[PDB]
């Protein structure tokens, strides 16, 4: 039986990534708003089952949980057409609508407050999976809803399913903009502990590479949150393709990430997108070679991880995965290792064996790709340490500050002291260290 | 390689010992107990003079200039020179 | 001789030996040289062959 | 990789000569002014990532950096059909277009005043670059832009690329005209310093020597800057050459040069180019032979250094090396040398092995040539040193005249002393007399501490 998904939404952004990755899925799979497969969509070849549930033998349903704490999000997705393609049994909505307050402290104790209500719908979409893996939450660490929410939620999901996988798509704040959330560090901080105690995998998204990318990159001078969200869409899509498209290796999500976490601690991914088109190069079909791909996939142009130019640790990359969908030739592949080899293109761990994993993989076929090939790139870099040093200097400085804790002071979890985000930013120091001794030789010693 | 009778049989005793080597993580839960890491180090030892093994196949079939083959997978197995630099044993696990 | 030429490109394959075997590109003779003054400054014990051909097929 | 070149062209003249050197390498290499490889173009046997790169899968686009303190001569280039070829991020127009004024101490002041952005500009270009020989600099000597910024940019070079080669084509002041820049010699001297100190190799373009071939050689009664332009590209073409058409030897610019710069001080060379001919002269393809090309290069008519006739000095050949492009049979090379070496028509120095050079080029197969053959002559000649002679002369008469040196000393590097002008002389005057050591036996301790 297929691995089952269940898509966790979580707060503002996390309810509105999920909403557009559901949009994204159904136009690539080719099922109707209401999820029905259109007609024209007879290329039953795609495992729908991993990640969405069949409603009848023709209607796709996504395996996708909605949750927010503010009901004018989840009324505006039920607003859409797309309303009738997830199950209504799995999407659950706060009635009172007031948000968490931008209080991770307030997103954890609304958690706890809807416990019964979330482990019941939890359980029920439970029964709906034949053979489920995990559940994937998308939210943000920085606001109260997804942040804290997404937090008790990941807290209950452990409790619940502590033999289960947990990963989680986490779109981390813009660390380049001023953020208003003062108490952003600590919903950080609380979501960072969240994810090192409880969760297996972290895949760090973080807004600020978002906005980056989309003025550098995609030539947009004010980037809408929607167009993010589109291209966060395209990207999880890219990433379940192989998921989608059965073929000889990687097969299961967690047959993915287990060879990306060789540590509990080392859970921090780096991804890589292709081909990376500029919305206005679309024109020109480059006959790309798997080594033009590799070499495109390569330039720091085309990494979907912004991470900063740390000047004191020799960042390296761990382990690079590139998944590469599309008509590849063999032989292009295998000379483009070599080039990358040759060029040393990539710095690896020196304390292990580590490589560029290739994988060739089918398009879906009920998308149809305006790309001959495309690729994933997933890859172990410490340079993510850098966005995970400025994550702790920000709770450092928040927490040296005191800044909106009084907000926090309001809900129980922070009323009395700020130690938990005190000890997340320690625990997040430590982890940017390890990854830096993880660029480091001795790796092979550490934590020894 | 299934026509490279000593080395699919290098290969296979490889698998086997694998094989073995995840039997004895899935019975042991917790920490290995003093059985588990006896057989831990059998594994380990196994397992990097078998890779050490590899190596030399691998070597002596460049000499031989053999099969180009065989000399793309060593290259995407010391991708990182890891294996290299250990010497074309599988690293040792650092309990 | 027109079988030779069409069949087994004999001058073809004399005027690649010139090009190459005769270190007729001498640029890339010049920078595989480069790529391998790290590997030939190494003791020989230590080369793997595996790597020379591909620094080789870097250079081409 | 190939050794990639960085082509700096600096001040109005600077600009200019490296637009045209542009211009003369796409129609090499048939290369369109869009920078779109013409369909002719298919001899993939140019090593374009010398001196180019590929911006697109179609497009290549050299390697050169444009730089001018003035705007006008940036915005005519940019209105050029050439203005698809160069990346527009190696363009860099000075928002003031004021210029240097012709000082040297202020064209160093706005160098450094940009040093930031430039440099920053130079690394982006520079990390677009696999294997990087070095930097090429076409400058002049004698203004404020080319010479002040020009020195700024060595310096700064030397301080962040100290393991790259740096060579320049420098345009050094005509000699035989009454300079208006009265602190030309400053700013020649300031040039000199820089040269001495951060530049590893010098290419001296003298103005009185092009206008003089230009007058003489040229026909030309009244020589446009364009007409000299376009010699100098030719020049910068030759000098490509064996970049252009790859072969056994010489692949590699420091490799081509390595044999003829034998002591870091003796890194002054004089060059030659042949055949020179005029537009009209292309009809008739006279059957050259490598020793009717080789003697037609040794005359003084054909050499595009103007050297005075120096009476007290025995100015000798140190070293030739002859780039000949063309149909050359190598047993005419054989018996062409042989015939030079008997008839002794080169002195050569007396304290080490010195020879002519030969190098055989294939003509480039994108740009029909008029002529079968052509050559390119790089010599060393210790009469070069009657050119420094001449502009340190032309200091110390500025010196003793205090001529323009009160627009100087409103620029900090002359507002206290002139000492960097001094210095110069100083290191001018023994670099003087170590060419003239170098052309006796006695070379051998030239520059020796003993001596």
């Amino acid at each position: 039986m297929p691995r089952e998904i269940i898509t966790l939404q979580l707060g503002q952004c996390g309810n509105q990534i999920g909403f557009e990755f559901w949009k994204q899925l159904c136009a690539e799979h080719g099922i109707s708003p209401e999820g029905i497969v259109e007609e024209f969509a007879t290329e039953g070849t795609d495992r729908k089952d991993v990640f969405f549930y069949q409603a009848d033998d023709e209607h796709y349903i996504p395996r996708a949980v909605l949750l927010d704490l503010e009901p004018r999000v989840i009324h505006s997705i039920l607003n859409s057409p797309y309303a009738k393609l997830y199950n209504p049994e799995n999407i659950y909505l706060s009635e009172h609508g007031g948000g968490a307050g931008n209080n991770w402290a307030s997103g954890f104790s609304q958690g706890e407050k809807i416990h019964e209500d979330i482990f019941d719908i939890i359980d029920r979409e439970a029964d709906g999976s034949d053979s489920l893996e995990g559940f994937v939450l998308c939210h943000s660490i920085a606001g109260g809803t997804g942040s804290g929410l997404g937090s008790y939620l990941l807290e209950r999901l452990n409790d619940r399913y502590p033999k289960k996988l947990v990963q989680t798509y986490s779109v981390f704040p813009n660390q380049d903009e001023m953020s208003d959330v003062v108490v952003q560090p600590y919903n950080s901080l609380l979501t960072l502990k969240r994810l090192t105690q409880n969760a297996d995998c972290v895949v760090v998204l973080d807004n600020t590479a978002l906005n980056r990318i989309a003025t550098d990159r995609l030539h947009i001078q004010n980037p809408s949150f929607s167009q993010i969200n589109q291209l966060v869409s395209t990207i999880m899509s890219a990433s379940t393709t192989t998921l989608r498209y059965p073929g000889y290796m990687n097969n299961d999500l967690i047959g993915l990430i287990a060879s990306l976490i060789p540590t509990p601690r080392l859970h921090f991914l780096m991804t890589g997108y292709t081909p990376l088109t500029t919305d206005q190069s679309v024109a020109s079909v480059r006959k790309t070679t798997v080594l033009d791909v590799m070499r495109r996939l390569l330039q720091p142009k085309n990494v979907m991880v912004s991470t900063g130019r740390d000047r004191q640790t020799n960042h390296c990359y761990i382990a690079i995965l590139n998944i590469i969908q599309g008509e590849v030739d063999p032989t292009q592949v295998h000379k483009s290792l070599q080039r990358i080899r040759e060029r040393k293109l990539a710095n690896f761990i020196p304390w292990g064996p580590a490589s560029i994993q290739v994988a060739l993989s089918r398009k879906s076929p009920y998308l149809p790709s305006a790309h001959r090939v495309s690729g994933l790139m997933m890859a172990n870099h410490t340079s993510i340490s850098s966005l995970f040093e400025r994550t702790c200097r920000q709770y450092d400085k928040l927490r040296k500050r005191e800044a909106f804790l009084e907000q926090f002071r309001k809900e129980d979890m922070f009323k009395d002291n700020f130690d938990e985000m005190d000890t997340s930013r320690e625990i997040v120091q430590q982890l940017i260290d390890e990854y830096h001794a993880a660029t480091r030789p001795d790796y092979i010693s550490w934590g020894t | 390689f299934i026509l490279l009778k000593p080395v699919f049989h290098c290969l296979n005793e490889i698998l086997d010992l694998c094989h073995s080597f995840c039997s004895l993580v899935s019975q042991n839960l917790g920490p290995l107990d003093e059985r588990g890491a006896a057989q831990l180090s059998i594994l380990v030892k196994g397992f990097s003079r078998q890779s050490s093994l590899l190596f030399k196949i691998l070597s002596s079939v460049r000499n031989h200039q053999i099969n180009s083959d065989l000399a793309q997978l060593l290259l995407r197995l010391d991708y990182n020179k890891y294996y290299t630099q250990a010497g074309g044993t599988l690293g040792s696990f650092g309990m | 001789l027109d079988v030779l030429n069409k069949k087994y490109s004999l001058l073809d394959h004399m005027q690649a030996m010139r090009r190459y075997l005769l270190l007729g590109q001498g640029d890339f003779i010049r920078h595989l040289m480069d790529l391998l003054k790290p590997e030939l400054v190494r003791p020989a014990t230590t080369l793997y062959q595996h790597n020379l051909t591909g620094i080789l097929e870097t250079a081409v």
